[PDB]
C-alpha cells in the first residue's frame, strides 16, 4: 500500500525507525534495495501510429506518480535494469548448465552439453519480453526432462554420464550413459 | 436511431456499439460515398488503430463507393500499404474510380467483389483556370498523377503497363466476374 | 425526441433503447424511403450483425419505399442473398422500382405484403451528358444493368424473362393480390 | 430543451424521459403533420412495440393532421387493422384527407373527435407528366386508388359506396357533431 | 447551453432537469411564439401528462403570443377543456389573436394577465385559390369558424355575441386593465 | 465545446455543469443580444426558478444587448417587479433600446454599468401596411405603447415624463457616467 | 468529434474533459475569431468564473482573433479590468483591431506575443442610414468612441495621445518584435 | 456514429474514447482540411495539453491540408517551435501550401512522407480593395509576410534564401522523393 | 440504515430478532410504531410561479414513495397524525402555564395568566410544521425568564400575586406581586 512507503522516508533520511516500544532500528549500516516492476507494463505497451514511439521514459511516470517527491528525493538512484541480449542469454545459459551440472555432481553423474547445443537452447529460449526468466523453462524440458526420467527409471544412474550434443538435421538432442 | 444501437455479451456488462463502432470491433471498416478528406482521414485513424489492437489479424474494408479525391484516397492507399496486417477488401454495390483503385490495393488473394457489384475505372479528372504558365504546371501535375496511378494499377492488377493505360482512357465498367479475370479482385463471394 | 425510447425489462432493468432498436433486437429492420448508399450501408451493417448473433433466426425485413439507386440497393441484395439466416421481406405502404426488386428478393415462401400495399416496377432509369464516344459506353452500361436486374426479377418471381421483360417496358403497378398472382410475393397478411 | 423531460417513479425511480416517450409508455400515439414515409413508420414501429407489451389493451391515436401521402398513410392504415389491440383514434385539432382516413379506421365504437374539432373528406390528389402513354398508366394508378379509399371509406362509415363516391367529390367539411352523425366517429369526447 | 439546467435536491438529489422540465414538474407550461401543430402537440403532450401525473392540481399555462393557426389552437383549446384539472392561464408579454383565444379558455377564476401585457383580438383569417366552386366551399369553411370562434368567445367573456361580433371585425387592443373590464381576463397579477 | 464545463466540489462530488448553469446557481442571469420571445421566455423562466430557491436572495441580470421586441421585453420587465427578490441589473457592452428599458428596471441602488458601456434609449419602432382603417388602429396602438414606456421610464428614473419625451425623440446615447446622471443607472462599478 | 476529450486523474478517479473546458480549469481562455456579442459574453462568464475560484491568481487569454464589434469587446475589456487577477493575454496568430486592443489591455508586464505573430490597429469602423439629423447623432457617437479608444491605447501602451491618434488613422501592422518596441506588448516568447 | 468509439482497458476498467480522443492519447494529432482560426485553435490547445503531459515524448502530427490562412497557420507554427517536445510531421495525403510550410517545420530529422503524398508550395495569396493609400499599406504588409515565409523556408529546408525565392514563384509540386531530396523532409515511410 | 429495515422486515415476518450470544427476543407480544415526517416536509415547499399553488399532498402517498412495499405490506396500518387546532394548542399551552404553576406553587407564588397571553402564547409557539413542539421554548422563555428575575432579583417573594396581562402588542405586561 503506498502509504507503507511513508515508513521509509525516516529510514532513508535519519537512518531510523522507531518501534512500539520506542526502540530505535539503525539503518546506517543497512544497504536498503527496492525492487519494482512499476512503467514495464507501459514501457512494453504498443503506440498507435506510422512510428512506434519510444517508450523508455516509464520513468516518468509510473515512477513518479507511484513515489511520493519526498520519497523520490531521498534516494540515491533509480537504476534501470535493461531486457537482456541475446550475448547475456548465452552466458545466462551457460549459467543455468552449470546449475544443472552441480545438482547432477551430487547424484554421482555428471552432464556434458556441446556448444552446438548450448547454442539452440539459448536460440530456442529467448524472449526479450521475459528476461532470463523462461531460460530455466527450456533447460527444464530441454535437459532436465529426459534426465530425470534416465535419473529415475535406470538409465543414467550410478556407473555413467551424460553427453548432450545437437545434431543438425533436426536440430534434436542427445543423450548417452 | 440514425444509427441503431447493439449491446454485447461479454464478461463485465453489455455497454452498448452503435453499429459501426460495433463493427470496427470486428476489424471491419466501410468505406462508402465520395473519398474525400474527412472520411479517409477517419478511415485511416481507424486502420491505425486496429492495426496497434492485433497487428497479425485481417482487416476488413467494405467498400462502396462512386470515387473520389485522389489526395484524400492516396492517404488510405499508402496507410494500406505501410501497415502490417493485411487489408482485405470487399466491393458491394459499386467500386468506382478512386473506390476501385483502393479496391484492388487490398492484400493479393484477399480482394472480393460480391456478385453483383460493378468495378468501375477511368483516369483521374481535374482541372485549371490561370496563366499559360500556370496551366502549364498544373497540367504536369495531372499527367504525373495519371501515370503515377496507372503504375500502381498495373502492378495490383498484374496488366502490363501498356494495357492499363489503354484501358483506362475512357470508362471502362467491369461487372464482379470481369472484375476477377481483369485481376482487380481475386474472387467473387456468393453464398456463406 | 423524434424517436421515442422504450424501456425493457431484463434481470436487473436498466434497458432504455430507442424504439428502432429496439426492434433490431427482435430481427427487425426498416427500409424505407429512398435507397441510397448511406442507408444502404446501414441495413447491410445490421443484417451482418444479426446474422452473427443467430445465424437461424429469420430476419424480418419491412419496406416502404418509391424506389432508389440501383447500385445501393444490389448492395443489400447481395448481402441478403450471402447470409445464411432467411430475410423475409414485407411490403407495407409501397415497394417501387428498386424497392419492389428488393422485396421480391426475399426468402421464396417468405415473401408478402399487407392488404393495401403497392407495389411498382419498371426498367432502369438513368442518363449521360459527354462525347458520343461516352454516351457509347455508358449506354451500354445500362443496358447491362437492365439485363441483369430483368433476369434476377425472372429468377426470382418464376415469371419467364421475355414476359418479364416485356412487363417492365412501362410502369406497372400491381395491387397486393396482383402481386401474390404475378409471383413477387407469396401471400398477404390480413390480421393477426 | 425542445421537448420536456419528466420523471416517473418506479422502485428506484431512475426514469427520465422526453415526454413523447413518457406518453407512449400509457399506449399513447400522436400523429401530427403531414402524412409521409418517415414519420409514418414511427407510428407502425410504435404501434407494433405496444401491440407486443400487452395485446389486450387499446392505443391510444392522437390525430392532428392535414393529410398526407396515401401511400405513407397506408402502411398506418393496415397496421391499424392488422394488429390485436383496438386502436381508438381521437381527433383533435382537425384530420383532413388522409388524416380523416386514419381517423375513421380506428376500432369501431372508439372512434371520437374533441367538440371544436374538424374533419375533412375528399378524393387523392396527384398528378404526372410524361408521355400519353405513361399519362394512362399514371392515371389508371390514381382512380384505382381512388376507388380503393371509397370501398374503405364506405366500409368504415356505414355509407354506402354511392353517398361516399358522391360526398367526397369536392372538399368536404365536417363539425365533430357532422362527423358523429356522418358515422367517420362514433362520438365527441367531451370532458374526461 | 440555450436552456440552461437547474440542480433539485430531493431526497438523493440527483437530478437535474433543463429549466423549462424542471418547471413542467411544478404544472407550469410554456406557450410562446406562433401557434403551429407541432408546438401544439407538445402543449397538449404536455397537459395530457400534467393530467395523468395528479387529475386534481391546477396547470398553469404561461402565454406569450402573436398568434398562429386555428386549427393547431384549436387542439390546445379542447385539451384544455377536456382534462380534469383546472388550467389557469396567464398572459404576459402578449397573447394576440389565437393567443386571446386560448388565454380567456382558462379556468374561470384563474385567466391572468400581467400589467403592461397585451392582448389582441381579431376575426380568422384564411384565403384559398381555386375553382369559383371549391372558393365558396372554402369561404363557407372559415365563416363558420369564424362564426364558432364568436360563440366560444361570448361563452368565456360574457359578453354578448353581437358585442363580440363587432368587436373582433377589425383587430382590437385591449391593455390589461381593459381586458379584465371585458372579461377576457380575471385578474392582474401585480406583485408577490 | 460552445460552452466550456466547470466543475464544483461541494459535498459529495464534482457536479460540472455548462459555465452558464454553474452561473445560475449564483443567481446570475445573462440577457444577452436581441430581445425576442423565446429569449425572453427563458430569462423569465429564469427568474422565476431563482425567485422560488430563494425568495429573500438577489437576482444579478447581465445585460448586453441592443434591444429587441417591446413584448418580449415587457415579459421581463413585468416578472422583474412582480417576483420578491430584488433584481440587479448590469450594463456590459451595451444597453440599447429596449434592453435600456431593461436597465433602468432594476431595483433601485443596485442598477449599475460598467465604465466602456453605452446605453442608448429611443421611442419604439413599427409598421402597418393595409387598409386606412387599420392603419389607424395600429398606429394608435404604438402610440399608446409609446406613451407607456415613456411613463415608465420616467418612473425609473426620476425624469419628468416630458423631459423623457423629450430625450427620446432620436437616439441619444449615453456614456456610463451620463447614464448614472440621468438616473438611468445609480452607480459605475470600476474594479473590485 | 470535433473537439476531443482529454482524461486527467485527479483524487479518488479521472476525469473526462473537453480539451476546451480541460484549458478552462488551468485558468486558460480561448479568444478567437470575431468578437461579437454571445462571443464576449462567453468569455466574460470564464472570467468571472476564474476569478471566484482563485482570486489570486492570473488568468490567461490567448488571442488570435480579426477583430469585431466595439461593443461587445468592451465587456470583456471592462470585466479584465474590474477582476481582481491579473488577466495576462497572449498573442497568437493575429490581434487585430479589437483584437489588438484587448491584446494590450492584458496586465502590464505580462502581454506577451508570440514571434510570428501579426498585430493590427486601426480606427473604429461603422455608418448609419437615415435622416440629416440621425446621420448627426450617430456620427457623433462614434467620434466619441474613437476618442474614447485612443485614450486607452494611450493608457495601455505609454505612447502619448497625439501619437496614438496618429499611428491610427489607417491600419498599421506591426511585427511582434515593433509591438514590443511600440508598447503594444511586453515580450516575446520564444522558446520554454 | 459519423465517428466510432473504441475501447480500451486500463486500470479499473474499461474507458470509451471517440477514437480521435483515442489517438490524442497516443500524442497523435490530426491537421486535416483547411488551416482556418478555428481549427489551429484546436490543434494548438492539443500540442499544449500533450506537452504538459509528457514533455519528453515526440508529439505526432499527421497532415493531410491543402494549405489554408497564414494567420491561423502561423499560431500552429510558433506553438511547435516553442512547447519542448519534438513535433514530429507526416505528410500524407497532401501537404499543400501553409500545410506544407507546417510539414517543413517539424523537428528535423523526424519530418516524414508516406510516398504517395505530394507536397506543393507557393508564395501566399491575398488581395484588397480601397483607397491607393491602403492598398500601398496592405500591399506591404503582404509582401513582408511573403518575405517571412521564405526566410522560415530557407530556415528549415536547407535551401538558400535565394533559391527558396525562386522555387516558390509558382506553385512547384513534389512527390515524396522530391521533397526528401528538396529537404522538405528528412524520410520516407514506407512499410513498417 | 436499510439493515435496520430489513432486520425490522425478518421481525414482522417471523416473530424474532436473534441475538450474538444466541438468545431470541420474542416479538410476538409487541406492538410496532413507528414514526415518519415524510409527510409533512412537502407540503411546505413553495411552487415555482407567479401563482404559488397548494402543494398539499397525500401523505400515504410520500411513504408510498419512500418505503418499499415489502415494508408496508407487513403493517397493520398507516395513519395520519394531523396538524393541531386552535383549541388543541390552547390546550397545550394551558398544561404548560399550570405546569409553571406548580413550580411557582412550591415557592407559593401566584401567577396569573390572562387569557389573551394563553391564546397568544399557543399561536406563537405553534408551528404547524413543528406542531407543539416550539411550544415548550415560547413558555420557557416567555413565561418564566422575569420571573426568575424579579425572584433571583429579590423584588418578588416566595409569595405574591404576580400577573402577567398581554396587551395589543402581544407583550407580557408583568407585574411584581
Amino acid at each position: 500500500h503506498p502509504d507503507v512507503f511513508n515508513i521509509l522516508l525516516q529510514v532513508m533520511d535519519n537512518g531510523t525507525l522507531t518501534d512500539n516500544n520506542g526502540r530505535k532500528a539503525d539503518f546506517r549500516n543497512v544497504v536498503l534495495v527496492m525492487t519494482t516492476n512499476a512503467g514495464v507494463r507501459e514501457t512494453e505497451r504498443k503506440s498507435i501510429g506510422l512510428i512506434h514511439q519510444d517508450n523508455s521514459t516509464d520513468a516518468m511516470e509510473e515512477i513518479k506518480k507511484i513515489f511520493t517527491p519526498e520519497f523520490r528525493n531521498r534516494l540515491d538512484n533509480i537504476i534501470w535494469f535493461d531486457h537482456l541480449s541475446t550475448d547475456v542469454i548465452h552466458q545466462v545459459v551457460d549459467k543455468f548448465i552449470v546449475e544443472l551440472q552441480v545438482q547432477l555432481d551430487q547424484k554421482g553423474v555428471s552432464l556434458e552439453v556441446s556448444q552446438e547445443a548450448r547454442n539452440w537452447l539459448a536460440e530456442k529460449g529467448y524472449d526479450r519480453a521475459m528476461g532470463a526468466r523462461p531460460m530455466a523453462r527450456v533447460i527444464q524440458d530441454n535437459l532436465k526432462k529426459p534426465l530425470a526420467n534416465e535419473l529415475l527409471f535406470g538409465s543414467l544412474v550410478d556407473g555413467g554420464q551424460v553427453t548432450v550434443a545437437l545434431d543438425k538435421e533436426k536440430n534434436e538432442l542427445t543423450y548417452g550413459f | 436511431a440514425l444509427v441503431p444501437m447493439v449491446i454485447e455479451q461479454t464478461s463485465r456488462g453489455e455497454r452498448s456499439f452503435d453499429i459501426y463502432s460495433r463493427l470496427l470491433k470486428e476489424r471491419v471498416i466501410f468505406l462508402t460515398g465520395q473519398v474525400e478528406d474527412h472520411m479517409a482521414n477517419l478511415i485511416v485513424a481507424q486502420m491505425l488503430f486496429l492495426e496497434a489492437e492485433n497487428p497479425e489479424k485481417d482487416i476488413y474494408l467494405y467498400i462502396n463507393s462512386p470515387g473520389g479525391v485522389i489526395t484524400a484516397g492516396m492517404s488510405i492507399y499508402d496507410t494500406m500499404q505501410f501497415i502490417k496486417p493485411d487489408v482485405s477488401t470487399i466491393c458491394m454495390g459499386q467500386a468506382a474510380s478512386m473506390g476501385a483503385f483502393l479496391l484492388t490495393a487490398g492484400a493479393k488473394g484477399k480482394r472480393f467483389c460480391l456478385p453483383n457489384s460493378r468495378v468501375m475505372i477511368h483516369q483521374p479528372l481535374g482541372g485549371y483556370q490561370g496563366q499559360a504558365t500556370d496551366i502549364e504546371i498544373h497540367a504536369r501535375e495531372i499527367l504525373k498523377v495519371k501515370g503515377r496511378m496507372n503504375e500502381l494499377m498495373a502492378l495490383h492488377t498484374g496488366q502490363s503497363l501498356e494495357q492499363i493505360e489503354r484501358d483506362t482512357e475512357r470508362d471502362r465498367f467491369l461487372s464482379a466476374p470481369e472484375a476477377v479475370e481483369y485481376g482487380l479482385v481475386d474472387s467473387i463471394l456468393t453464398h456463406r
